[PDB]
Order: structure tokens, then C-alpha cells, then sequence
RNA sequence: GAAGCCAGAGGAAACUCUGGUGGAGGCUCGCAGCGGUUCUGACGUGCAAAUCGAUCGUCAAAUCUGAGCAUGGGGGCGAAA
RNA sequence: GGAGACGACGGCGGGGGCCCCGGGCAGAGUUCUCUUUUCUUCUUAACGGUCUAUCACCCUGGAAACAGUUUGUCUGGAGAUAGGGUUUAAUGGCCGGAAGAGCCCGACACUUCUGUCGGGUCCGGUGCGCUCUCGACGUCCCUUGAAAAUCCGCGGGAGGGAAUAAUUCUCACGCCAGGUCGUACUCAUAACCGCAGCAGGUCCCCAAGGUGAACAGCCUCUGGUUGAUAGAACAAUGUAGAUAAGGGAAGUCGGCAAAAUAGAUCCGUAACUUCGGGAAAAGGAUUGGCUCUAAGGGUUGGGCACGUGCGUGCGGUUAACAACCAACUUAGAACUGGUACGGACAGGGGGAAUCUGACUGUCUAAUUAAAACAUAGCAUUGCG
């Protein structure tokens, strides 16, 4: 008995691969007097023909590994394969610091903390390259405010 | 003056509450109609006829 | 499709030559009740609140416009 | 303070003395954890019968049916019933314990 | 099990045996006759 | 890592130095593709009237490619053999 | 007059889809031990409505103590900033479509015919990710990167137009109509060409998880295959893949072949030079696992006095503070295994010179890839 009909038409019936199709062994002759997609459906609905669930992929190694790689492991010389700009691009890093010390010039502006004069310097310092990061920005920010403090108690 | 963060943050928390009460108000505007439904068929009736 | 959101145009849209028919369509999970009417080119549904003057505006829709309600299977 | 309840339902295996109801209360005593602990039940979570071989666990933290029913395959497996019984949930939180469906031969 | 190549047939997809299901019952030490597993089991 | 641009330090200024930024090139390593250097290579009435393996050249352009169309033997086309 | 209608490349920003993470219901697998576990469904079309979305444009006003501002230095008295508006642009949010569908689960019935009935289909997060698309920029050219059918707007004011009412309204709804072919299947280690079911050749989209810089190599999921005459034995000589003590090119025409090198971090790098290069020159130090430390972000939020959640008049820049949320890099330290730590895979041997062609490029399809050809540059001749 050839059942290649039958298995083409359960694996269209149940929207799977044929590799997916279990046709029941013990029931072949009834199988195979199945012709038409309404007795295929039949067959599935009286559980002699069935679809397998699928192979297991797990993903659990993956976030291990990613929870390690979190918390600082397997990041050493011995793990870097790619140059230090393709692992992390310098323009990237750049750009995010230029972003950041903006938006810090942009809301001390806002909210009245620096004048207008001073966020143009300021401005013009980040994009030369003297801060470093937020931190280096707001230090040089509250000694300039600072000496302009001294220069009104001595004036 | 140049506004800040939280004054902009206000402006657009009152248009959203200005919509929201608009779609209420329509909403019951809709439910009066609906109370009011068999009049609204007898005026329809009288202008066809 | 388009809804209406005026009982005096539902009304009207209903008396309309070319309504063929109606259906009522109960959604208990969001307790809200669905007037829908075929037309010729659009069908048009309104919206309102599952109440009693929800259901009777049944009665003032017209009598000889064929309303039915829509059952939870859809048979082919 | 939210409170959840369900019902585990072994009445028929119970009554067919395969499942035994105590042993099962028991080990849901000493299986249930609680913030990733083992006997750390408390006032939290309490277990106990209220007859006809039903297990009755009132909750007061978030904990859910699919651990329950995690835990009831684990006392299945352990009781070599696991390739016989079968846990379906008939209703919201009453997860019962049924047969396969048997052919004659 | 063979999980590496392909998936278990689910046990509700399976009919169990009755013949199989007494003897380990029996092994178990269960009265299967106390119980009647005859009247349970569909043809 | 070319022009352009920012900052700092000098210089009377022009300019000079330092740190950034930027992203140029018939530039370069290299995957596909395209090509075809080498091997006492495989094959030698072969899988093949030119194929197979390893290796190699090139890889953002004078790069690769389809269809439509044009040039016809005293001819055409030819980075020319 | 606009659309149709237009190059290549670079980074940046928005959106869909994919990938990834957390919770929840339902089902499945694992369960000596462990694992509140691992896996599967959890969807929303065209067409419309509504509210919004960079550019740009408008109004007020008049800027040096110049200001605004992008990753990229452009913009402004030819009117900036600021404040308030108007608009091109949806594959954005909500609603109709539309849950009635699809999907998942359960309980009964069932010789077949046939099914029937319940429950659910939910809420978030993330990004130098992949892919498509949109936008604003920028670079290059002795290269400036189609046409037509077709559609619309405007200028003009010819005609046509009212109270016997008129209407020649790009508004809504309504009425009628839409012919002819082509549509199976393959698109290739068997459907095409090569005399064949020939290891050759033959144009495209769509493209998951892990490692890793990476559509490299290696392993896996969905989906496909398991097709290429088979069984037994293990001689010589082969083809393909390997190892070898001591010596280290003594081999050979000739180091042919093989071996050695190789990723990444750090130190360091000569002559020569057209000043651009040479250069990864050369020559060195390191790399596993575990447990920690440090650094690099986002969002929201100010006191009074009156009118009454908004308007003024003030007052203050230690919010330099709190609350909540989030990701991947980089540096430093201890401990610990070791014959190995880019543990497989992947992956420059290097140097001193000579001849030679400037370079990139091209040709003898099927024995020659080159000092041959071309090239930019240079020079001559002819032509108004």
C-alpha cells in the first residue's frame, strides 16, 4: 500500500511538513481508502493521523551565556577576535557623548542654571573635546559658576 | 521666555486631557441621541413625509 | 465599512432604499452592542453601549428592514 | 492583599487508591518554595483536604497553576504514574487528575 | 527519548493499552478488579 | 585615514604645534560573484570534444550581469592576440 | 506651470517586519537528583474615519558680551534666537472592517452521513542588531545621470446663469456597464542547452538561532532529503588524508612539495621616497576559567502674592537633590587548572638585493597572463 497521496494531503491539511505527518501503522488500509481532503480531516479528527510537535531548540545556553557576559565573564583577550573599533566604533562612542554633553547644556540652559554666553562656550568646549563625559561637563560647569561668584564678591 | 521641560510637558498633558473630554462628551452626546431615539424616528417620518 | 456615530443619520441610513438588511452583534467581554446595516456601497455600523434603549432602538428601526442577530459560529 | 485559590482534583485516582492524597500534601509541603526556598511557606501559602481527594491550596503571594501543575507531573513521575495520568485543567484554578483514554484489547 | 533528532508524540495522542495499563497497576499493587478498568476502556 | 571643521597652546599677523572630528581614494585584507596563477595534482576510450581539487588574481570600479536593439564575410568587431 | 521623471556613494534620524527579553492563561516534553523549568499558540488585510508625525512656510519682534545648531559647521538685519501658528509626509495611536475570522485548549457525540458545545486568544521591555522603506544632510564628475502616453492646478473671461424660482455644484447617496486571451507543472546533480535522467553551463528574489568583526568556517530550528549498483576481505602499486627519533636542504636543474607564520591587545618599527608612502616593515610582551571592583546613560519633578486646572506680578539657580528605568563596551584586581588558553574552526612566513613594466586595467574561449596591449602625461601633422 503507498500512502505518498496521503501524506502530501495531511501535511497540506494540517499546515505542516511532511517530515511533521504521523500516519497511524496499524490503520494503513484504512488510510489509504482516504482520497479527498474531507476524509483526511476526518482521519485527524478520529487522531489517526496526527502532527508531530516540532524539534527542540532551546535557547537556555544562550541566555547563560548572555547573563555571564552581563555580569563581565569570557571578555578577555583571549575572547576578542575583532579589532577594538569593529567591536565598538569610536564614531559611536562619539556621537552618544556628544549627544549626552548637548542635552546636558541643552536642560542647564532650560532650566536657568547657565546663561546663554556660557552654554555658547560650553558648546564649543564640548565639541573640541575638553569633557569627557556628563560628569567632566558639570564639574567644569560648577567651577565656572565658581570663579564668576568670587568675581562678584570681589567686584 | 524660552520654556522648559516641565512647561511643555504641562502643554501637552493638557491637550490630551482636552481630547479625552472631548471624545466623553461625544460619547455622551451619543447616549442622549440614543435615549431620545424614538422622537429622533417620528421627525425623521414627518420630513419624509 | 463606516461607522456612524449619529442615531438621526442610523436612522435615516436605515430607512434607505437600498438597505438590504441589518444584524445586531453582542460583545459581552466589552459590553457593547453593534448595529450593523448593508447598504449598496458601504456597510455602515454604530457603536453604543449594551442597555435596554440599546435594545429598543430595534423598535424604531423600520419594521420591513430584515434584522437578525449574529450567532457565536459563523457556519459556512 | 489579593487572595488566590485552587483546587487540585484527584478524587477518582484517589478513590481507586493509585493516588495517595496525603503523600501528594506532603510533598507539595516540602516541594513548594517561596522566594526560591524550600520550607518557606508560612502564612503565604496554605495547603490542605477538603475531602473526596481534593487538594485545596489558598495563595496569597502571585504564585500559579502552571507550578502547580509543574509540581503535580513531578509527583506523578516520582509515583511512576506519569505515563498513565494525565492533569487537565476543567476550570480557572481546578486542575483534576484523569486517565488516558484506555483501548480495549 | 531521541529529544536530539526529533520530538516526543505527546501521551494524549497515544491510546494506551489496557492490557498494559493492568499490568502496571498490578506491579503497582493496585486491585485493578476492585476498580473495574473493563467498563472504562472505549473499543 | 585626504580635504573641510572644533578646541587648546604659541606667533604682531601669516602661520606653527598638540588633541579631536570628518570620511576621500580607478587605496588596501578579505566573503559571495567574476577571473584563471601554480601543482612531476585528479582525470586521459573522462562526469566533461577543456571537467574536478587545493592554491591563487580582483572584489565599490576601466566591477559583474539579463533583456531589447545595432555592426555581416572583398565584411564586421578588436585596451591588437 | 506642476506631476509622470530619474546618477553613484557615505554616515545620521523615523516607521513596518524579523531577531532578542519579562510576566500571564492553556497545552506538551524532562523529572536518580536539579530545574516556580524547556518548548508551542497568543494574530489582525485591503479600504475608510479621526488624532498626530522631520523639511518648509506665516505672524510678532529686532540680535555683538554674536547667537542658534548637526556625528559631520552650516544658518541669521535678504530678519536669527524666542514665543505662537500653517502645512507636505504613516508601513504611527484609536475606531469601523473584526471576531462573527484564524489559532490554541477542553467536554460530549460519532458504522457512516455528519458534528455539537464550552474556555481563551492578554500585558509589557530592549537595541552601533538584520532587512525593506521614508526623510534631512553631505561627497564626486573635462561623467550631471530617458522619452512619451496620461492626470491635475493656474492665467484669461467666452458663454451660461434666479425668485413663472433657477442651477452647466470637481459634495453625499443612488442607477447602468466593463470584451479578448495567458494562468497546470519544472526552473534544474532527472522537466532548459550541452547526442543522455551528463560532477559543465544558465537571469532574479525571501533568508532564523549560537560562536565570531562578519550572508567566513563549524553546530542547530522550520522546510526538505536520506537519491546517486551492492555484499565480503584489507596483498602489491596507486589516489586522498596523516605522523615520524637524531640531523636540518647534505635532496634537486631549481627549497618543487610540505612545514613554519597567522585573530586580537600592548611595546616598538630601518634604508629609501614622487613626502602621499614603505608599514601588519623588522623585533618583542600577552590571551583560559572564576569571583569582584571602577568608569561610560535615560525619564520625571521647584517657592510665594492675586484672578481662577490656566493667566500675570515676583522671587532662586547646591535639582551639586530625589524617585523610577535601562544596555553593552572598556579598564583594574584577587583566586584557580594547565602538556595546550585566537585549545576545533578560522588565519601574513619574514628579510637583503638585481633586472623589468610607472601604477589600477586588458588579450591569445581549448598549450603562452607577460618587459605584450591600453593608460594619464608629452610631441607632431591636417582642417575656418
Amino acid at each position: 500500500v503507498n500512502l505518498r497521496t496521503q501524506k502530501r494531503l495531511a501535511a497540506s491539511v494540517l499546515g505542516c511538513g511532511e517530515g511533521k505527518v504521523w500516519l497511524d501503522p496499524n490503520e494503513v488500509s484504512e488510510i489509504s481508502n482516504a482520497n479527498s481532503r474531507q476524509s483526511i480531516r476526518k482521519l485527524v479528527a478520529d487522531g489517526l493521523i496526527i502532527k508531530k510537535p516540532v524539534t527542540m531548540h532551546s535557547r537556555s545556553r544562550a541566555r547563560e551565556l548572555n547573563l555571564a557576559r552581563r555580569i563581565g565573564r569570557h571578555r578577555g583577550f583571549g575572547k576578542r577576535k575583532g579589532t577594538a573599533d569593529a567591536r565598538m566604533p569610536q564614531q559611536v562612542l562619539w556621537m552618544r557623548r556628544q549627544r549626552v554633553l548637548r542635552r546636558l547644556l541643552v536642560k542647564y540652559r532650560a532650566s536657568g542654571k547657565i546663561d546663554k554666553h556660557l552654554y555658547h562656550e560650553l558648546y564649543h568646549l564640548a565639541k573640541g573635546n575638553t569633557f569627557k563625559h556628563k560628569r567632566a561637563l558639570v564639574e567644569h560647569i560648577h567651577r565656572a559658576k565658581a570663579e564668576k561668584a568670587r568675581e562678584r564678591q570681589i567686584k | 521666555r524660552r520654556k522648559t521641560k516641565a512647561e511643555r510637558n504641562r502643554i501637552k498633558r493638557r491637550k490630551e486631557e482636552e481630547r479625552k473630554r472631548k471624545h466623553e462628551e461625544a460619547m455622551k452626546r451619543k447616549q442622549q441621541q440614543l435615549e431620545q431615539a424614538k422622537k429622533i424616528a417620528a421627525e425623521v417620518e414627518e420630513r419624509e413625509r | 465599512p463606516q461607522e456612524v456615530s449619529d442615531i438621526k443619520k442610523f436612522i435615516e441610513i436605515c430607512r434607505r432604499k437600498d438597505a438590504s438588511s441589518a444584524r445586531i452583534k453582542k460583545n459581552p467581554k466589552t459590553q457593547q452592542i453593534k448595529f450593523k446595516v448593508r447598504c449598496q456601497r458601504f456597510l455602515y455600523t454604530l457603536v453604543l453601549k449594551d442597555s435596554d434603549k440599546a435594545e429598543k432602538l430595534k423598535q424604531s428601526l423600520p419594521p420591513n428592514l430584515q434584522i437578525k442577530d449574529v450567532p457565536k459560529r459563523n457556519k459556512r | 492583599k489579593v487572595t488566590k485559590k485552587f483546587i487540585i482534583n484527584a478524587s477518582q485516582p484517589a478513590s481507586d487508591k493509585i493516588f495517595d492524597v496525603s503523600a501528594f500534601e506532603k510533598f507539595l509541603n516540602e516541594r513548594i518554595k517561596v522566594d526560591g526556598r524550600v520550607g518557606n511557606l508560612g502564612d503565604v501559602i496554605k495547603i490542605s483536604q477538603i475531602g473526596d481527594g481534593k487538594v485545596e491550596i489558598i495563595a496569597h503571594n502571585d504564585l500559579s497553576g502552571r507550578y502547580l501543575k509543574y509540581l503535580t507531573k513531578k509527583f506523578l513521575k516520582k509515583m511512576q504514574l506519569r505515563d498513565w495520568l494525565r492533569v487537565v485543567a476543567t476550570s480557572k484554578g481546578v486542575y483534576e487528575l484523569k486517565f488516558y483514554n484506555i483501548v480495549n484489547d | 527519548k531521541s529529544l536530539k533528532n526529533r520530538a516526543i508524540i505527546p501521551r494524549k495522542a497515544v491510546k494506551k493499552p489496557l492490557s498494559q495499563l493492568e499490568d502496571h497497576l498490578d506491579q503497582l499493587g493496585v486491585d485493578t478488579e476492585a476498580i473495574g478498568l473493563r467498563a472504562r476502556a472505549q473499543t
